[PDB]
RNA sequence: ACGGGGAAUCAGGGUUCGAUUCCGGAGAGGGAGCCUGAGAAACGGCUACCACAUCCAAGGAAGGCAGCAGGCGCGCAAAUU
RNA sequence: UAAAGUUGCUGCAGUUAAAAAGCUCGUAGUUGGAUCUUGGGAGCGGCCGUCCCCUGCUCGGCGCCGGCCCGAAGCGUUUACUUUGAAAAAAUUAGAGUGUUCAAAGCAGGCCGCCUGGAUACCGCAGCUAGGAAUAAUGGAAUAGGACCGCGGUUCUAUUUUGUUGGUUUUCGGAACUGAGGCCAUGAUUAAGAGGGACGGCCGGGGGCAUUCGUAUUGCGCCGCUAGAGGUGAAAUUCUUGGACCGGCGCAAGACGGACCAGAGCGAAAGCAUUUGCCAAGAAUGUUUUCAUUAAUCAAGAACGAAAGUCGGAGGUUCGAAGACGAUCAGAUACCGUCGUAGUUCCGACCAUAAACGAUGCCGACCGGCGAUGCGGCGGCGUUAUUCCCAUGACCCGCCGGGCAGCUUCCGGGAAACCAAAGUCUUUGGGUUCCGGGGGGAGUAUGGUUGCAAAGCUGAAACUUAAAGGAAUUGACGGAAGGGCACCACC
RNA sequence: GAAGACGGUCGAACUUGACUAUCUAGAGGAAGUAAAAGUCGUAACAAGGUUUCCGUAGGUGAACCUGCGGAAGGAUCAUUA
RNA sequence: CCGACUUAGAACUGGUGCGGACCAGGGGAAUCCGACUGUUUAAUUAAAACAAAGCAUCGCGAAGGCCCGCGGCGGGUGUUG
RNA sequence: UGACUCUCUUAAGGUAGCCAAAUGCCUCGUCAUCUAAUUAGUGACGCGCAUGAAUGGAUGAACGAGAUUCCCACUGUCCCUA
């Protein structure tokens, strides 16, 4: 620090606290601006219904179509494109389906090829994809 | 108490003639409504009675000056400059 | 301006050992420079000193040795508990074989070491290894 | 360094370390005293006095001669000045600015140098309030200063 | 955002959490007013109004699970009438 | 949450990577020079280490002859600090005992009825308590309303006393108030290589006001002699036998202050250069002057603030945003050229911004050398001027203090470039202010506020993105500069 | 001693207004950001062909140009009586 | 002891009636025009028209500008600059 | 859609603004808004028959026996008359 005097507590802690708001990983915290922003408010998973099917084209260095699918979620009515993992694990999802769709991992920054796909679907109709995949689980139509 | 944020004397005009004509009046209207002090006796007594002719009110001394002010600008200048001439003139 | 009289010394010292200065002068002496470099002295970081007497703020030419790694102070005094001491000679000594602070207790200003044996701490005011 | 400058000058007076009276001096205490009443009465300032002093009569400092310093003289009698000696000339340098002022208001650096004056009359002020030797009552007054030369 | 005891991580500092079994506070759908009593502004007491909803032979009557079970809803999220 | 010394109290940064307010003032805030108790005694284990002491004034005993000690209580500049004692729910944490068969746990258990547990520590601050008295605050006596003494008196007046009965002032005891004299060494540290202020001779493109000069440029009056002039890479628009350009005399106007002019000076910065006068200011030096901590840095607040811009008045020589044309060009509403509006100038108000840069906050300390320079002072052979000396200028050889700088080096630092400051930094703390937190979005939107406006100050988020950036290296390139070589270059 | 009534009192509640926080529609306007290969030029980087940049103005399809003042982060640490 | 006009607060009271007659502004959100006050077609148009301050051009240094008059050493502006 | 290009062409080719305006023929323009329904109103959009800068442009607080439109309140204007 720099004002080092013994009775010099409240402009070391308040300076502390003012300059805390130049952090972005703070910031973006303790407003709740990007917690309002957060299409799932804050949730780990969400449920939402599959309206139509998406193929994303990737970044120019991988020319590649990644095939997502638009979700509306039950809690907002808020839209959202989610990245079905896998080979053929698409064709596992038809419209009008309640799938549970997580994050990606870079806690709501687009990950990789896709750009501005910052989700990615795990079960459809309480049935895993992993399951589906695997071919240890069938869709129940 | 202050009466009035940024209009002084022009406030007896309310919203009337414009903002900067109202602005540009009140340096003169202070001026002209202004008590100076008389040359000749040191009292804050010359008042303006019409244009050009300021009055001291105890001395009863009558002075020509300019329109809104004791002094104009350039009448100050003239005095010095005749002056100057007056002692090169005089030698 | 001069805020901390002891400060400005030790800093003084240091910067001619750092060089290899055989003596050096401190402008202004406090009795607590003195108390400072007899502290130094009787564990023999430094060699005998002489106040130089003015009627003033004295002077004190301290004669140097090669033994004084870095004499440095901690401004601003904090007040040390028995049980906080042991945190301070962690993150100010080198080893826990040599090197010593001093603080001014009731007892007089000494290096932690005699402040240990009275069981009384004290304000901080700076030290030596 | 200075107040109101960027100057860091080391020039000041140095006495010598003994504070003994010099054995030529024929000046006793008493009559040191009587020559300071002798000058403060023909309005002359503390600072004036012992320059006189030092330079025509060879009294060194008067704080070796005597015991007491040359206001605490002055104010034991009561010759002394009302507001002190040093206040006085810079509310008399601020009276001079002002004047000069009166007819140059083009001159911005003699408004700054100003400032600096005025800054100081209201330190020494709320130093020689503390000190019980200006009533807390007194304020600087640029309107009434002029008679307060 | 009920508070605290505490909790997680932790060299030394800290940072974050603490609805949650102990202590204290609060509230019983929303407010409000009271009765009895040593103790209540009590709700497994009462009376009002609002919201909600019940049985009715349509005149009226009756209600209060943030008790334990359980249901519905809400949801990423939680058990045996 | 650690990693994250990427929130930095420990402990980060701010010349160039993100970053020091343009500048100074200034109140809270934070931080503040030195200085007042040490010297001995007297016993202790082997010159040496250690215990102990450097207050005062009614109750009861180791009592003793109105005097003497030890001990129970009330008491004594205070706070911060430190140590100590107290009180401080358990559970949890730490931790003692303990074969839940181990362990998480549990508070049990163990010996041939008996024996033993169920501790203890920790529990930020704040509060209570008893030391310590360094450090940091803080207090007294300076018109002595002064500590300490007994005296003189003024009154309300305990109860110890005038046989039991009553009264008085009484002695007598406290409470408050005056008149004296006596007494202490009668009382005020120092004078900061802190500061303010006085003073002395100075110094400086510091500031303001008036004055004065200089040439040029432009326009004009006239006088020459003439066909071109001007401008350019080349031209053209443009001026021109109605005399241009040129040369000569004058006159008028408004700008500007060349050379001298420097890595020189001055100022808070912005900035400041003809003469002379006037006005107040200022640093530095000199000081055996004065005051005695008055100080440093500073939220809020305030002064100044280049240029451009705005407003009103005067003026408008030159240059010249816009505008017009001539060129150049594929285009050329650009560079070039010819004109020319606002502006550029002055007076009075506004604006408050710059690469306002040393891209480097201020105050203080310390840490190498050298030769210069500016200023003041100091001293020292000799040349020169007023010559006629004396004192002064001009040189010369130093020293000292501040000042703008320069070179030098393994002080040291730094990613390096470089830096005697950007050093004295993991061996991390002299004080304090402002300010940065990957790049964009964005100095944007929004609200507030200031302004006539232009805009200034304050200032997000969604979203986006894996880099952006610094320094240096090697190549390649250059419509950069040099040095070569070659009849696949030239002569 | 019941109902009931005057007045006082606490005061739910609805009605109206005002303020405030939050969410959200909107013709049209004007920005940002992201695209594997749109159009027009060539503003910047080499003296980038007019050094660049800063502030402030005005102008221009667009980058930009130009006036004024600054800066070197320059293309000169230097120019000789 | 002489007081002369009010103001505030309270009690009670009437069939909620009380500025009891009289006197005596409907309001709000917007567009267009003219800044405003002023003026105007007496006898169909009071307006957005005219005027106005502000602004900007122009002429004129008097033997002059502008203007009058049949005339003049005429006259108005002009007791002017 | 046309930044851009090509040509014709003027003394100069309408800039900053503003707009179906008291100025837009077509026209009851197109879109939004106000309504149950709006040739009206306001807000926008401009290839604008025929806007536009002291023939002044754009604005505009305050003002108005000025010209409009809507809402509240009010009411024999009306239902529907007595």
């Amino acid at each position: 620090g720099k004002c080092r005097g013994l009775r010099t507590a409240r402009k070391l802690r308040s300076h502390r606290r003012d300059q805390k708001w130049h952090d972005k990983q703070y910031k973006k915290a303790h407003l709740g601006t990007a917690l309002k922003a957060n299409p799932f408010g804050g949730a780990s998973h969400a449920k939402g219904i599959v309206l139509e099917k998406v193929g994303v084209e990737a970044k120019q260095p991988n020319s590649a179509i990644r095939k997502c699918v638009r979700v509306q979620l039950i809690k907002n009515g808020k839209k959202i494109t989610a990245f079905v993992p896998n080979d053929g694990c698409l064709n596992f999802i038809e419209e009008n389906d309640e799938v549970l769709v997580a994050g990606f991992g870079r806690k709501g920054h687009a990950v990789g090829d896709i750009p501005g796909v910052r989700f990615k679907v795990v079960k459809v109709a309480n049935v895993s994809l992993l399951a589906l995949y695997k071919g240890k689980k069938e869709r129940p139509r | 108490a202050k009466r009035t944020k940024k209009v002084g004397i022009v406030g007896k005009y309310g919203t009337r003639y414009g903002a900067s004509l109202r602005k540009m009046v009140k340096k003169i209207e202070i001026s002209q409504h202004a008590k100076y002090t008389c040359s000749f006796c040191g009292k804050t007594k010359m008042k303006r009675r019409a244009v050009g002719i300021w009055h001291c009110g105890s001395c009863m001394k009558t002075v020509a000056g300019g329109a809104w002010t004791y002094n104009t600008t350039s009448a100050v200048t003239v005095k010095s400059a005749i002056r100057r001439l007056k002692e090169l003139k005089d030698q | 301006v001069r805020m901390n009289v002891l400060a400005d010394a030790l800093k003084s010292i240091n910067n001619a050992e750092k060089r290899g200065k055989r003596q050096v002068l401190i402008r202004p002496c406090s009795k607590v420079i003195v108390r400072f470099l007899t502290v130094m002295m009787k564990h023999g970081y430094i060699g005998e000193f002489e106040i130089i007497d003015d009627h003033r703020a004295g002077k004190i030419v301290v004669n140097l040795t090669g033994r004084l790694n870095k004499c440095g102070v901690i401004s601003p005094r904090f007040d040390v508990q028995l049980k906080d001491l042991e945190k301070w000679q962690n993150n100010l000594l080198p080893s826990r074989q040599f090197g010593f602070i001093v603080l001014t207790t009731s007892a007089g200003i000494m290096d932690h070491e005699e402040a240990r044996r009275k069981h009384t701490g004290g304000k901080i005011l700076g030290f030596f290894f | 360094g200075r107040m109101h400058a960027p100057g860091k000058g080391l020039s000041q007076s140095a006495l010598p370390y003994r504070r003994s009276v010099p054995t030529w001096l024929k000046l006793t205490s008493d009559d040191v005293k009587e020559q300071i009443y002798k000058l403060a009465k023909k309005g002359l300032t503390p600072s004036q006095i012992g320059v006189i002093l030092r330079d025509s009569h060879g009294v060194a400092q008067v704080r070796f001669v005597t015991g007491n310093k040359i206001l605490r003289i002055l104010k034991s009698k009561g010759l002394a000045p009302d507001l002190p000696e040093d206040l006085y000339h810079l509310i008399k340098k601020a009276v001079a600015v002002r004047k000069h002022l009166e007819r140059n208001r083009k001159d911005k650096d003699a408004k700054f140098r100003l400032i600096l004056i005025e800054s100081r009359i209201h330190r020494l002020a709320r130093y020689y309030k503390t000190k019980r030797v200006l009533p807390p009552n007194w304020k600087y007054e640029s309107s009434t200063a002029s008679a307060l030369v």
